[PDB]
C-alpha cells in the first residue's frame, strides 16, 4: 500500500524513435544478401536482380513497415528465358507488417515503355517457408486489374530480415493461385480457400554485370507511413529519374520537425 | 638534440586563467584601510594624487604637430597628458610601442597618432592619399569595442578618404570589405583565422600596422592568440624584409618589460609605463569581500551590502550596478526597488522637481519594456543584450540625461558603450562559464574596463568603485586594480592548436623551426625571465640558459599529440612535419585537434541524422559540458519532444548537447539558466564545427553525408528545419502568412505554376497573392541543361548550361548567390565531381556554362546525376538526370604503328655528302622512327602522317621530306608551320644553320609583316611561320601566286588543333588541301604529332595513305620514359605545394641524385620559393646531395652579371630558376649554367614550357593547376602543357632513360594515367571560331553562297570527326541527312552573325556578298567583334584619348596576361596622362591595355613582364589603328581619321602630341630638347641644318651617340610631292577629278623604319589624303609605299560647279613631323 508513499511518473516512449534508431543500420545487411536458390523450375524464367538497387532498397526500408516496388526489366538479347530487372519503382504507399498498401494505378513513363513489368519486390520481417496470402491476393487483384501483368511473367520477390542479414525468395502464381487471388477478400492470414499450390518458386540471381536504377514520384516522395491520411487506394502520381530517399527521412514525416516546434 | 622528453602539459597550465596571480604579496597605497563588519570585511583605496606636472611637461597644441596630422585632430587644441608624452614616438618614428596606462587614460588617441603616421606616408602631391596601398589592422578584444572602434575611427579619419570597417562572419563578401577597407578593426581570433586560411592575391600584404589593443589579454586564457599573432607577424616580416609597425596598448601591471620585450619594443626608445596616477578621473575603491559560505544567507548579505551602499549615494550620485546575466539585471534592480520600498527610501532618487520623475512615467508609459515599466518609473533602469536597440538607446540617453539615478547592467554596455557614472559597483565576480561548464570568476578584463566606467569625466572631481566578492579573492581583485598582478602566458594550454597552424602554414616544417618559432612566443620570455613558474629548475636553465632542451622538449609533445590525432605526420628521427586535410581543416575552421580526430573516427558514409548529431555533440569544445541535476527535469520533455531520436541516455552530457542543438533549431526557448547559456555556447560553436565536418565528408566524395551535413549547415544557419516553408527565409514577410501557407502541406514546388491571384486564393487570403507571388520568384532557382561530349569509351566531357531563372534583388540576394554543383554517381553515392560556384549580381540575367570530366565504363551505368544547392539557402536546389541511354560513344582506338625491328638506319642513307654533313659530326645513326618512315619521306612523294611521343626526334623526318624537295627543284620552297613562336625561333636557328649555312638555301621566319613577309616567301627555300601569320598570307593565295608554288608544307605539333588555338591551324591545313586539288602540281604535306588515338582520321583529312600514316603510341619513345604520377589528396592549394615540397627534393634524390633536372612550378613566386626549399631541405640533409658541379671560383664571372640577389645565392649552392621576369640574358645564361653540367636544378615556371631550350634526365611537374586572376579561380594545364613538359625528360646522347614525376591532386591522378599512357584523341573547335574564316573566304570570292560554305566545311577536320564521334560536335546520328541539316545550321548560324554585323551582305537568302567592314576586318585579319565594336564607337569627334580607349577594347587584347597591383599604382599618373576616361576599373585585360599603351606613349621604361605585355600590345596597335582610319575614311570625316593617322605615328615612336618631334633623335634628353628650342626652330630637318660644329656644339655628345643621331637623320624622310590636277578648269559636276602626285624621295632607302621604341621593325608607309577642312569630308584616300619616286592617282566625283579648293595631307604611319599639308584650287 504505497499510494502517495511511492509515487512514480511516467516518461513517454513514443514507438517510432527505437524503430528510426534501428533502421539507421541496416546498411549493415547489405553485405549478407541471401537467395533461397531452391532447385525449382529449372526451365521458367530466370530473373536477374541487380544488387545496386536491392542495397538500395533494403537500406530505405523499415524493419517492420514493408516497402513495395515495382519491377521493370528485359530480356538480354537472342536469350529470351531470362528476365533482368532493369529498373525499381517507388510509389506512394503505407504498410503494415503483412501487407503493402499501393496506389491502383501502375507507373507510367517514357523511360518506362520500353520495359515489361516483371511483378514487385516487398520486404517483411521474417522468413517464412510459404508466399503470403495477402501476396497471393495482392498479386491477383493487380493482375485482374492491369492485363499487362502476365502471370507466367510477373512474379514476387520477398525480401525477409534474417537476423543480421537478408534472405530473398522469388514466387510465381499459378492459374488456381490467380483465380483464388481475384476473389479474396479475407485480409486475414488463414483465409478461405488459400492453398500452397497458388504459387510456384523461380529461379533467381543476384548480379554485378549491370546495374538498375530507381523511378520517383514526382511531385512528393514514396513513404506515406507518417501521412497515411493523405494517401488514396484511387491517388494518382507521376514519376521522376531520381533515388528514393530513406523510410525515416525528414520529408516522409515532417509532422515529427513542425509540431514539436511550432508548439 | 636525440636525448628528449615527453612532457604532461597539463601539469605546465595555469588553471585558473586569467585569475592566475603569480604575485604572493599585495602592497596598498598609503592610506588604505579594514573595516569589519558582520559577515563580510572592507577594504578601502583612497582616490590617487596626480603626480606634479615635473620637468618639461608641456601639452602639445595641435598646431605644432605635423600638418597632415592635424586634420585628426580637428576640434582638439591640446592633446592629452599622455598623447604629449607621446606625440613624437607616435608621430615622428616608426618604432614599436608599447603604451601602459590606466583605463581612460586615453591610449586610443595614441593609436590615432600612429595610424595617421602610417596614413601620412601614403600622401601625394594632389593631396590624395594612396588609400589603396596600405592596411593597418586594430586588434580589439571585445566585439561590441570593436563595433564603437569603427565608428569612432571612421569619424575622426573621414576627412582622409579613410574606410575604417569590422569583418563579419562570411568569407566572400569579407574580400570585397577587406579591398577597399583601409582600417580592418577586429578582434584576434577573427585575425587568426583570416592569417590562417592564407592563400592567394590576399590583402594581408599591404598591412603596415598592427594595434593590439588592451594587450595584457595575454595574460586571458585567449592570450595564446596574440601571441600566435604576434610570432606570425615578425616571423613573416623576416622572410619578406618588408617592416610592419606593431603598437601595444595595456593596462599597467607587472612583466610590461617582458611583453615590450616579445613586441620587439625598444624599452630605451618605446616603452611607456603610466601608474594610476594618471587616471583622467582619481578613484577611490571599496572592495568588499564576503565570508559567508551558506548561499542562502550570502544572497541576502549581498543585496544588504548593495543596499547599503547605495543609500550612501541616493540623490547624490547616479549608480551603476553591474551584473554577470541577463536576468539579473532585472531581478536585481527589482530586489532593490523593493528593498526601498519597504523603508521611506523611494523618494530619495526622483527629485520634489517633476521633470525627471514625469519624463520617466512618460518613457515606462510607452512602454520601452515590462521591466522597464517596473523600473523606470522609480528612479531603476536596467541594460542587456537581449533589449531592443531603441531601449537600449533611450536606456543610454535617460543616464546621460540623469533621469535614472540607478542603472543595472552587464559588461556589454561597459564594453561597447561610453557611459560613466559617479559611482560604480559590481555585484558580484562570478560568472558562468559554458566553456568551462561552471561558476568562474570575471575575467581581468571586464573587471578593469568596469571599474574605468567609474567617474564622469569633466562631471566629476573624483570616482567611486565598489567591488563585492568573496572574500578569497580580495587579494587577487586587489593585485589587479593596483598594478600588480603580473601578466603570464597561458601558451601551453594552446600549444598544439597553435603549432599545428604554423604547421599547415608552411612556417613551421619540422621541430627546429618550431623551436625558432617558439621562441618568438610571449611564453618563451616568460619562462626566460622567471622559470620557476614555468617549471623549469634554476639547475635546468643554467644547464640550458636559451632554453632549448626544452622548447625542444615542448614542441615534441605537442608534435606527438598532433600526431596521434591524425594533424600531421611527426617523423621523430629527422623531426618532420608532414602537413595533412585533417590538419589543415582543424586550422581553417578553428577547431581543437581532440575534436578532428573524433570526426576522422567517428565519420562514416553510412552516417544519419542521428549519428551525426551524436558526432558533432562528442567535439571536445563541448568537454566540460554536464548534465545537472536540476536540468533532467527540463531536458526530459525536451528529449522526447525533438525530431532526430538520440540513442544515449539523457544522464550522458552527450545527450544534452544534442537535445540543445535540435531546441536551438526548432527554436523552444527553455527555462533553466544553465540551459540557454549552455545551449547559447553550443550554437555558437555548432557553425564551424559542421562546417568543417562538411568539408571532411564533401572531400571525400560521400554524397549521402554530404546533403545531410550541408543541410545541417544551413538548418542550423536559418534555425528552421526544411521542412518548413522555404519562405520563411524572407525576414520582410509575416510570420502570420507563413503559417497559413505551410497550415496547407501543399507543395511549395506548385507555386511557380500560379498568377498572383490564383496564389492569393490558394492560401485563402487573396491581398497577399501579388506579396507571396514576389517573394516565390525572388527565391533563387536555376535551370540546367547538359551537353555530354565523349572524349573516349572511358571518359565523358560535361558542359553544363546554368540558366538562372529567379529575379535579382540586392536587398534579398546581396552582391552575390553561391552554389555547389555535385557530379554524383547513379546510386548518388560517391560524388565523381564537384565544385563552388558564384553568381554574381553582375550575371545575374547570364547563363553560365560549366565543363568538366567524369568517368564511365562499359556495360554504360543508366544515369548520373547533377544537383545543383544553395551554399546558404534551405531547400533550394535543382538535381538534373543525365541519362545515357542516347548517349554514342567513339569506337575504341585502333592499335598504334607496329615499331619494327629495323637495323639502324646510317647517315650513309642520305647518299649525299653536303646532306650528310649536316648530321655527320651530331649522330652515326638515326633513332628508331627516322629509321622506319625514311624511305616514305625520302624516297616518296606521298603525304606522310608522323605520329610519336615528343623527343621522338620528329623533327628530323620533315628535314628528310626537305632534302628531297631540294633534290627535286633547284628553287622549291617549303613552308613548315609551328604552332608556338618559340618553337618557331628555335626551329630557326637550327634550320638556317643547317640549311642555310650548310646547304647555302634561304631559310626565312615569317615576321607579321605583310610586306616584308610576301617578299620572305618570294625569297627562301625554307620559310618558317606560326599558324595567324600563315593565315593572313595564304588567304589571298588566288593573287599570291608564291603560295600555290609551294612544294612542301610540313605542319608540326598537328594534335595542337584540339587545343584553344587550334581552329586557324585547321584552317590553314585544310586551305592548302584545297589549293593542292587546285593546282596542276599537288602540294606534298607532311604532318608531326604527338601520339594520337584518332590518327587515321587527321591523316584521311590531310590525305595520307593508310601506308605512309605512322602512329606509334608512346611506349615506342626512343630514350625510354619512367612515369610516375603521385596523387595529393589535398584540396587546397598552397597546402596542397606545401605538401609536395619534400616529396619534390626527395624525388630529385632517388630518381636523379646525379643527373640534371628540371622542376616546373605554376608560377613566377613559385620558381624562388621551391629552390630556396629545395636548398633548405638539401642542407638539413645527411646524406646530403649538393647540386654545385662546377666551382665556385669559375661561378663569379657568369654570377655577377646577375641583377638578382636570391637568384645567385641559389646558383652558388648549384640551383637556379626561370620565370618570365628575369632579363633575357639572365634566363639565357641560368639556361647555359643548367647545360654547362655546373648546376644540376632548375625550377621553371610553366608559362615557359614551350621556349625552353634545355633538357633534363628527370622532370618534376610540381603540381597541375595555375591561378588565373580574371576569372580568379584556378585552371587545369592544358594536357598539350602536360605532354610538352613530360618531353624535357629526354636526352638522347646521354641517358640510358628520361624520368618524369607529376604531383597532381588526386582527383587529377586518373585523368593523366588515361591520357599519358595511351595516345590523345583530338577533337576540331572550329565551329566555335567560324565567323572571321568565314568573311575572309567570302571576301575572297570562295564562298559565294551558302552551298558554297558547306562544300568548305566538307575540307575541315572538324566535317571528318563528326561522323566519327556525332555526341561531341552536337549530332544525333552519322547519316548523311544529319550532316547536310547539322552543316547547313553552322553554316546559317554563321552568315546571320556575319550579316548582323554589317560584314556581310545576304541577298535571297541564298548569296552572300562582302562589305566594307568585312573588308577591312579580312584584310587587317581583325576579330569581326573587333571591328563592328569600332563602327559602332567612332564618331568623328572622337580623339586620341577615345581611340586609345575604343581600340583597347578590342577582340585582340582579352587574352592579355593578368598580375595587377602595379597597374593601381600606374593608374596615379591618370592625373598627369593626356587621356580622359572617367572609369575606374581593375583586373581587367582591356584596361592593362590602355594603361600599358600609354605607359608606351610617356616611355614609363620601369617594369619587365609588364613590358612583354606592351609588346604583344604593340605588335598589334598598328593594324588596329589602320583599321581605324579606314573605317573614319569610310565616314569621309577628317578630325579622327587623320587623329588615327597621327596615332599610328605616335605608338610606333613613342610620343603624345605635345611632346615635339626632337624626341625622336637617338641619346636625347629633355635638356637637349630645351637647348634645341632655345639655339633654333625644333625640327629634325633644323638639326640637319645646323652647321657640322655648332651642331656639336650644342649637342654635348659622344662620338658614337651622334653616329646613331646620324644614322636616324639618313634614314628620316625626306621627300617633296608635286599636287597636279588633269583637266583642271574643264571638268564638270559630279565628274572625273583625277589628281595625280608624285613623290621625290631625296635618297634612296637605307633600311627599315628606325624605330627602336617599337619591337616589329616597320617600313615606311604613306596615305595621301584629299579632305575639305572646314567640311571635315573626304574626297580622296590611297595607302602607298615608296623607295624614291612613286606616282599615285586619285579619283574623285565632283559635288557641283562652284570652283573650290581642297586641302591636301601628306601622312605617315611611321615617322612623326614628316607629315606635309598643302592646298590645291579646282574649277569646274
Ligand atoms: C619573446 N620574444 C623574445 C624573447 C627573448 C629575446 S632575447 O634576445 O632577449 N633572449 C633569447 C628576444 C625576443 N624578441
Ligand atoms: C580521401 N579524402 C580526400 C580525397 C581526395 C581529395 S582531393 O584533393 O583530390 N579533392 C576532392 C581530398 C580528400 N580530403
Amino acid at each position: 500500500g504505497p499510494l502517495g508513499s511511492m509515487t512514480q511518473t511516467f516518461s513517454s516512449k513514443t514507438e517510432w524513435r527505437v524503430r528510426a534508431i534501428s533502421a539507421a543500420n541496416l546498411h549493415l545487411r547489405t553485405n549478407h544478401i541471401y537467395v533461397s536458390s531452391d532447385d525449382i523450375k529449372e526451365t521458367g524464367y530466370t530473373y536477374i536482380l541487380p544488387k545496386n538497387v536491392l542495397k538500395k532498397f533494403i537500406c530505405i526500408s523499415d524493419l517492420r513497415a514493408q516497402i513495395a516496388g515495382y519491377l521493370y526489366g528485359v530480356s538480354p538479347p537472342d536469350n529470351p528465358q531470362v528476365k533482368e530487372i532493369r529498373c525499381i519503382v517507388m510509389v506512394p504507399q503505407w504498410g503494415t507488417h503483412q501487407t503493402v498498401h499501393l496506389p491502383g494505378q501502375l507507373p507510367q513513363h517514357e523511360y518506362l515503355k520500353e520495359m515489361e513489368p516483371l511483378g514487385w519486390i516487398h520486404t517483411q520481417p521474417n522468413e517464412s517457408p510459404q508466399l503470403s496470402p495477402q501476396d497471393v491476393t495482392t498479386h491477383a487483384k493487380i493482375m485482374a486489374d492491369n492485363p499487362s501483368w502476365d502471370g507466367e511473367k510477373t512474379i514476387i520477390i520477398t525480401c525477409s530480415f534474417t537476423p543480421g542479414s537478408c534472405t530473398l525468395t522469388a514466387y510465381k502464381l499459378t492459374p488456381s493461385g490467380y483465380e483464388w487471388g481475384r476473389q479474396n477478400t479475407d485480409k486475414g492470414n488463414n483465409p478461405k480457400g488459400y492453398l500452397p499450390s497458388h504459387y510456384e518458386r523461380v529461379q533467381m540471381l543476384l548480379s554485378d554485370r549491370f546495374l538498375g536504377f530507381f523511378m520517383v514520384p514526382a511531385q512528393s516522395s514514396w513513404n506515406y507511413n507518417f501521412m497515411g491520411v493523405r494517401h488514396d487506394p484511387n491517388m494518382k502520381y507521376e514519376l521522376q529519374l531520381a533515388n528514393p530517399k530513406e523510410f525515416y527521412h525528414e520529408v516522409h514525416r515532417p509532422s515529427h520537425f513542425l509540431n514539436f516546434a511550432l508548439l | 638534440l636525440a636525448p628528449r622528453q615527453v612532457l604532461d602539459l597539463e601539469d605546465l597550465v595555469f588553471t585558473q586563467g586569467s585569475h592566475f596571480m603569480a604575485n604572493k604579496r599585495c602592497q596598498l597605497p598609503d592610506g588604505s584601510f579594514r573595516r569589519q563588519r558582520k559577515g563580510y570585511e572592507e577594504v578601502h583605496v583612497p582616490a590617487l594624487k596626480p603626480k606634479p606636472f615635473g620637468s618639461e611637461e608641456q601639452l602639445l597644441p595641435v598646431e605644432k604637430l605635423p600638418k597632415y596630422a592635424q586634420a585628426g585632430f580637428e576640434g582638439f587644441k591640446t592633446l592629452n597628458r599622455i598623447q604629449s608624452k607621446l606625440y613624437r614616438a607616435a608621430l615622428e618614428t616608426d618604432e614599436n610601442l608599447l603604451l601602459c596606462a590606466p583605463t581612460g587614460a586615453g591610449k586610443t588617441n595614441v593609436a590615432l597618432m600612429c595610424m595617421l603616421r602610417e596614413i601620412g606616408k601614403h600622401i601625394n602631391m594632389d593631396g590624395t592619399i594612396n588609400v589603396d596601398d596600405f592596411k593597418i589592422i586594430y586588434i580589439a578584444p571585445m566585439r561590441s569595442l570593436v563595433q564603437e572602434m569603427v565608428g569612432s575611427f571612421g569619424k575622426r579619419l573621414a576627412t582622409y578618404g579613410i574606410t575604417v570597417a569590422e569583418l563579419t562572419g562570411d568569407h566572400q563578401l569579407c574580400k570585397e570589405e577587406i579591398s577597399a577597407t583601409q582600417i580592418i578593426v577586429c578582434t584576434p581570433e577573427k585575425w587568426d583565422i583570416i592569417t590562417r586560411k592564407g592563400g592567394e592575391r590576399t590583402y594581408t600584404q599591404l598591412v603596415r600596422l598592427i594595434i593590439l589593443d588592451e594587450i595584457h589579454l595575454l595574460h586571458d586564457d585567449r592570450g595564446p592568440v596574440l601571441e600566435a599573432l604576434v610570432a606570425r607577424a615578425i616571423r613573416n616580416i623576416e622572410m619578406t624584409q618588408e617592416d610592419v609597425r606593431l603598437i601595444g596598448l595595456s593596462a599597467t601591471l607587472p612583466n610590461y618589460e617582458d611583453v615590450a620585450t616579445f613586441l620587439r619594443v625598444d624599452p630605451a626608445k618605446g616603452l611607456f609605463y603610466f601608474d594610476n596616477s594618471f587616471r583622467p578621473v582619481p578613484l577611490e575603491q571599496t572592495y568588499v569581500g564576503i565570508t559567508e559560505k551558506k548561499a542562502i544567507k550570502r544572497f541576502q548579505i549581498m543585496n544588504e551590502i548593495v543596499y547599503e551602499k547605495i543609500m550612501e549615494h541616493a540623490g547624490k550620485n547616479q549608480v551603476l550596478v553591474f551584473v554577470h546575466s541577463r536576468k539579473e539585471t532585472g531581478k536585481t534592480a527589482r530586489a532593490i526597488r523593493d528593498m526601498c520600498l519597504e523603508k521611506d527610501t523611494l523618494g530619495l532618487f526622483l527629485r520634489e522637481g517633476s521633470a525627471s520623475t514625469e519624463v520617466l512615467r512618460t518613457e515606462a508609459e510607452q512602454c520601452k519594456n515590462l521591466e522597464l515599466k517596473d523600473l523606470l518609473p522609480y528612479g531603476f533602469a536596467i541594460h542587456h543584450a537581449g533589449m531592443t536597440r531603441v531601449d537600449r538607446t533611450l536606456v543610454e540617453d535617460l543616464f546621460a540625461d540623469k533621469h535614472i539615478q540607478v542603472l543595472v547592467s552587464t559588461a556589454t554596455l561597459a564594453w561597447g558603450v561610453n557611459l560613466p557614472a559617479h559611482t560604480v559597483i559590481i555585484k558580484g565576480t562570478q560568472v558562468y562559464s559554458p566553456e568551462k561548464g561552471r561558476w568562474t570568476e570575471l575575467g581581468a578584463l571586464d573587471i578593469l574596463q568596469m571599474l574605468g566606467r567609474a567617474g564622469r569625466p569633466q562631471y566629476d572631481t573624483k570616482g567611486e568603485g565598489i567591488l563585492i566578492t568573496s572574500h578569497g579573492e580580495l587579494q587577487y581583485y586587489l593585485s589587479l586594480l593596483n598594478q600588480q598582478l603580473p601578466i603570464e602566458s597561458q601558451m601551453v594550454s594552446k600549444l598544439p592548436d597553435m603549432l599545428n597552424a604554423e604547421i599547415v602554414l608552411g612556417n613551421v616544417q619540422n621541430a627546429k623551426d618550431a623551436v625558432n618559432w617558439l621562441g618568438y612566443a610571449y611564453l618563451y620570455i616568460r619562462m626566460l625571465r622567471s622559470p620557476t613558474l614555468y617549471g623549469i629548475s634554476h639547475d635546468d636553465l643554467k644547464g640550458d640558459p636559451l632554453l632549448d632542451q626544452r622548447r625542444l622538449d615542448l614542441v615534441h609533445t605537442a608534435a606527438l599529440m598532433l600526431d596521434k590525432n591524425n594533424l600531421v605526420k611527426y617523423d621523430k628521427k629527422t623531426g618532420n612535419f608532414q602537413v595533412t586535410e585533417l590538419g589543415r581543416i582543424a586550422s581553417h575552421y578553428y577547431i581543437t585537434n581532440d575534436t578532428v580526430q573524433t570526426y576522422n573516427q567517428l565519420l562514416k558514409p553510412t552516417l544519419s541524422e542521428i549519428e551525426l548529431f551524436r558526432v558533432f555533440s562528442l567535439s571536445s569544445e563541448f568537454k566540460n559540458i554536464t548534465v545537472r541535476e536540476e536540468e533532467k527535469l527540463e531536458l526530459q520533455k525536451l528529449l522526447e519532444r525533438v525530431p532526430i531520436p538520440v540513442k544515449e541516455s539523457i544522464e550522458e552530457p552527450s545527450a544534452k548537447i544534442n537535445v540543445l542543438l535540435q531546441a536551438f533549431i526548432s527554436q523552444l526557448k527553455l527555462e533553466g539558466f544553465a540551459l540557454m547559456a549552455d545551449m547559447v555556447y553550443v550554437t555558437q560553436s555548432a557553425g564551424r564545427l559542421m562546417r568543417a565536418i562538411f568539408e571532411i565528408v564533401l572531400n571525400r566524395g560521400w554524397a549521402q553525408l554530404t546533403d545531410k551535413t550541408l543541410n545541417l549547415c544551413k538548418m542550423i544557419d536559418k534555425r528552421m528545419w526544411q521542412s518548413m516553408c522555404p519562405l520563411r527565409q524572407f525576414r520582410k514577410l509575416p510570420e502570420e502568412v507563413v503559417k497559413k501557407i505551410e497550415k496547407k502541406n501543399f507543395p511549395f514546388e506548385r507555386l511557380y505554376d500560379l498568377n498572383h491571384n490564383e496564389i492569393g486564393e490558394l492560401i485563402r487570403m487573396p491581398k497577399m497573392g501579388k506579396t507571396i507571388h514576389k517573394y516565390v520568384h525572388l527565391f533563387p532557382k536555376l535551370e540546367l541543361s547538359v551537353h555530354l561530349q565523349p572524349i573516349t569509351r572511358s571518359t565523358l566531357k560535361v558542359e553544363l548550361t546554368i540558366t538562372p531563372d529567379f529575379q535579382w534583388d540586392e536587398k534579398v540576394h546581396g552582391s552575390s548567390e553561391a552554389f555547389w554543383i555535385l557530379v554524383e554517381d547513379v546510386d548518388s553515392e560517391v560524388i565523381l565531381h564537384h565544385e563552388y560556384f558564384l553568381l554574381k549580381a553582375k550575371y545575374a540575367q547570364d547563363e553560365h556554362l560549366i565543363t568538366f570530366f567524369v568517368p564511365v565504363f562499359e556495360p554504360l551505368p543508366p544515369q548520373y546525376f547533377i544537383r545543383v544547392v544553395s551554399d546558404r539557402w534551405l531547400s533550394c536546389e535543382t538535381q538534373l538526370p543525365v541519362s545515357f541511354r542516347h548517349l554514342i560513344l567513339p569506337e575504341k582506338y585502333p592499335p598504334p604503328t607496329e615499331l619494327l625491328d629495323l637495323q639502324p638506319l646510317p647517315v650513309s642513307a642520305l647518299r649525299n655528302s653536303a646532306f650528310e654533313s649536316l648530321y655527320q659530326d651530331k649522330f652515326p645513326f638515326f633513332n628508331p622512327i627516322q629509321t622506319q618512315v625514311f624511305n616514305t619521306v625520302y624516297n616518296s612523294d606521298d603525304n606522310v602522317f608522323v605520329g610519336a611521343p615528343t623527343g621522338s626526334g620528329k623533327t628530323i623526318c620533315a628535314e628528310f621530306a626537305i632534302l628531297r624537295m631540294l633534290l627535286q627543284s633547284s628553287e622549291g620552297r617549303c613552308v613548315y608551320i609551328t604552332p608556338m613562336e618559340a618553337l618557331a625561333e628555335q626551329v630557326y636557328m637550327d634550320w638556317y644553320e643547317k640549311f642555310q649555312d650548310r646547304l647555302n638555301k634561304k631559310v626565312v621566319l615569317l615576321t607579321g609583316e605583310t610586306s616584308t613577309d610576301l617578299k620572305l616567301l618570294g625569297k627562301g627555300n625554307i620559310i618558317i611561320s606560326t599558324p595567324e601569320k600563315w593565315d593572313i598570307l595564304s588567304r589571298r593565295w588566288k593573287q599570291r601566286k608564291n603560295v600555290q608554288n609551294i612544294n612542301l608544307f610540313v605542319v608540326d605539333e598537328v594534335h595542337l588543333i584540339g587545343g584553344e588555338n587550334g581552329p586557324v591551324l585547321e584552317v590553314i591545313c585544310s586551305r592548302m588541301r584545297y589549293i593542292s586539288s587546285q593546282i596542276e602540281r599537288p602540294i606534298r604535306i607532311v604532318a608531326l604529332s604527338s601520339s594520337l588515338s584518332n590518327a587515321k582520321d587527321v591523316a584521311h583529312w590531310l590525305g595520307c595513305s593508310a601506308t605512309s600514316t605512322f602512329n606509334f603510341h608512346p611506349n615506342v619513345r626512343p630514350v625510354p620514359l619512367e612515369l610516375h604520377i603521385q596523387g595529393f589528396n589535398i584540396s587546397h592549394t598552397q597546402t596542397r605545394l606545401l605538401s609536395m615540397a619534400k616529396p619534390v627534393y626527395h624525388a630529385i634524390t632517388k630518381h636523379s641524385p646525379k643527373k640534371p633536372v628540371i622542376v616546373f612550378v605554376p608560377s613566377r613566386k613559385q620558381t624562388r620559393l621551391t629552390a630556396i626549399d629545395i636548398l633548405t631541405t638539401c642542407a638539413a640533409d645527411i646524406q646530403r646531395q649538393r647540386f654545385l658541379h662546377c666551382t665556385e671560383k669559375d661561378l663569379i664571372p657568369y654570377l655577377e652579371k646577375l641583377s638578382d640577389s636570391t637568384l645567385k645565392e641559389t646558383l652558388l649552392n648549384g640551383v637556379g630558376y626561370l620565370h618570365e621576369g628575369l632579363s633575357p640574358m639572365e634566363r639565357r645564361l641560368v639556361e647555359q649554367l643548367f647545360s654547362s653540367g655546373a648546376i644540376q636544378v632548375v625550377v621553371a615556371s610553366r608559362s615557359l614550357c614551350w621556349g625552353m631550350n634545355v633538357a633534363a634526365h628527370l622532370v618534376i611537374i610540381m603540381d597541375t593547376q595555375y591561378y588565373n586572376g580574371k576569372i580568379h579561380a584556378y585552371v587545369d594545364y592544358p594536357i598539350y602543357d602536360v605532354l610538352q613538359m613530360v618531353g624535357h625528360a629526354n636526352r638522347p646522347l646521354q641517358d640510358d632513360e628520361g624520368r618524369c614525376v607529376i604531383m597532381c591532386q588526386g582527383s587529377k591522378k586518373d585523368f593523366f594515367k588515361k591520357f599519358l599512357y595511351e595516345p590523345l584523341p583530338v577533337e576540331s573547335h572550329l565551329d566555335h571560331c567560324m565567323h572571321d574564316h568565314f568573311n575572309a573566304e567570302i571576301v575572297t570570292k570562295t564562298i559565294e553562297n551558302k552551298q558554297d560554305a558547306v562544300d568548305y566545311l566538307t575540307w575541315t577536320f572538324l566535317y571528318r570527326r563528326m561522323t566519327q564521334n556525332p555526341n561531341y560536335y552536337n549530332l544525333q546520328g552519322i547519316s548523311h541527312r544529319h550532316l547536310s541539316d547539322h552543316l547547313s545550321e553552322l553554316v546559317e548560324q554563321t552568315l546571320s552573325d556575319l550579316e548582323q554585323s554589317k560584314c556581310i551582305s545576304i541577298e535571297d537568302e541564298m548569296d552572300v556578298a562582302p562589305l566594307n567592314l568585312g573588308m577591312i576586318a579580312a584584310y587587317y585579319y581583325i576579330n569581326y567583334t573587333t571591328i563592328e565594336l569600332f563602327s559602332m564607337s567612332l564618331n568623328a569627334k572622337t580623339k586620341v584619348r577615345g581611340l586609345i580607349e575604343i581600340i583597347s577594347n578590342a577582340a585582340e587584347y582579352e587574352n592579355i596576361p593578368i598580375r595587377h597591383h602595379e597597374d593601381n599604382l600606374l593608374r596615379q599618373l591618370a592625373q598627369k596622362v593626356p587621356h580622359k576616361l572617367n572609369n575606374p576599373k581593375f583586373n581587367d585585360p582591356h584596361v592593362k591595355t590602355n594603361l600599358l599603351l600609354q605607359a608606351h606613349l610617356s616611355r614609363m621604361q620601369l617594369s619587365a613582364e609588364l613590358q612583354s605585355d606592351t609588346e604583344e600590345i604593340l605588335s598589334k596597335a598598328i593594324r588596329l589603328i589602320q583599321a581605324c582610319v579606314d573605317v573614319l575614311s569610310s565616314n569621309g570625316w577628317l578630325s579622327p581619321a587623320l587623329a588615327a593617322m597621327e596615332l599610328a605615328q605616335m605608338v610606333t615612336q613613342a610620343m603624345w602630341s605635345k611632346d615635339s618631334y626632337l624626341k625622336q633623335l637617338p641619346h636625347f634628353t629633355s635638356e637637349h630638347i630645351k637647348r634645341c628650342t632655345d639655339k633654333g626652330v625644333e625640327s629634325v630637318f633644323d638639326i640637319m641644318e645646323m652647321e657640322d660644329e655648332e651642331r656639336n656644339a650644342l649637342l654635348q655628345l659622344t662620338d658614337s651617340q651622334i653616329a646613331d643621331v646620324a644614322r636616324f637623320c639618313n634614314r628620316y624622310p625626306n621627300i617633296e610631292l608635286s599636287y597636279e590636277v588633269v583637266d583642271k578648269d574643264s571638268i564638270r559636276s559630279g565628274g572625273p577629278v583625277v589628281v595625280l602626285v608624285q613623290l621625290e624621295r631625296e635618297e634612296e632607302v637605307t633600311g627599315p623604319v628606325i624605330a627602336p621604341l617599337f619591337p616589329q621593325k616597320r617600313e615606311e608607309g604613306w596615305w595621301v589624303v584629299i579632305g575639305d577642312a572646314k567640311s571635315n569630308s573626304l574626297i580622296s584616300i590611297k595607302r602607298l609605299t615608296l623607295q624614291q619616286k612613286a606616282k599615285v592617282k586619285l579619283d574623285f566625283v565632283a559635288p557641283a560647279t562652284g570652283a573650290h579648293n581642297y586641302t591636301l595631307y601628306f601622312m605617315s604611319d611611321a615617322y612623326m613631323g614628316c607629315d606635309q599639308e598643302y592646298k590645291f584650287s579646282v574649277d569646274v
